[PDB]
């Protein structure tokens, strides 16, 4: 049974439903939504120095 | 630089105010980096996103030393063309 | 003395509104 | 008097198109 379910790929799919899939952290979807910029007076200060 | 105002004094003639007028000038070169270095400290502290208005107050006291200091500076750099008029007379 | 320093300090504004050989104020 | 604005207008412009201490037209 094991081995059925592993060429079904129906092991492989439900690791994806609880490991990513049931995730609320999508790893390239939260680089795709990650928008910013603002400043940082950090640097600009070592040059004042 | 009170001695250096006539007097009195100093007996150290300009010269004295040329001292005084650096020494403002430090003071105030000083005060403006212990309050930048304290504030720009600050800000960094990431935290993290939508704060900024938001997030804190600041200064505050800084406001205060932002211009302390800069009044400081402006008494130091008075002191300085004092001196230099003193000794533009010796002259 | 005190309005020569007022010429000066004017004089130093402009060359601090930005664009001889005194290594001192030269760098 | 009226050819002297133009020579100075022409240097005005020559000070406009881009690149002593009079405090007023210094800032």
């Amino acid at each position: 049974a094991v081995l059925k379910l592993s060429e079904q790929g129906l092991l492989d799919k439900l690791k994806n439903k609880w490991w990513y899939d049931k995730g609320e952290c999508g790893a390239k979807d939260s680089g795709s939504k990650e928008k910013t910029s603002a400043l940082s007076l950090s640097n600009v200060a070592g040059v004042f120095y | 630089g009170l001695c250096i105002a006539a007097s009195e004094f100093y007996k150290t003639r300009h010269n004295i105010i040329l001292s005084a007028g650096i020494f403002f000038v430090s003071a105030g070169l000083s005060n403006i980096i212990g309050i930048i270095v304290y504030i720009s400290a600050n800000a960094g502290d990431p935290s993290k996103s939508d704060s900024k208005k938001n997030s804190y107050s600041y200064g505050w006291s800084f406001y205060f030393g932002a211009l302390s200091f800069i009044i400081a500076e402006m008494v130091g750099v008075l002191a300085v063309h004092m001196f230099i008029d003193r000794h533009k007379q010796l002259t | 003395t005190n309005e020569f320093g007022i010429f000066n300090s004017l004089w130093f504004s402009l060359g601090a509104f930005m664009q001889p050989r005194s290594l001192s104020g030269r760098i």
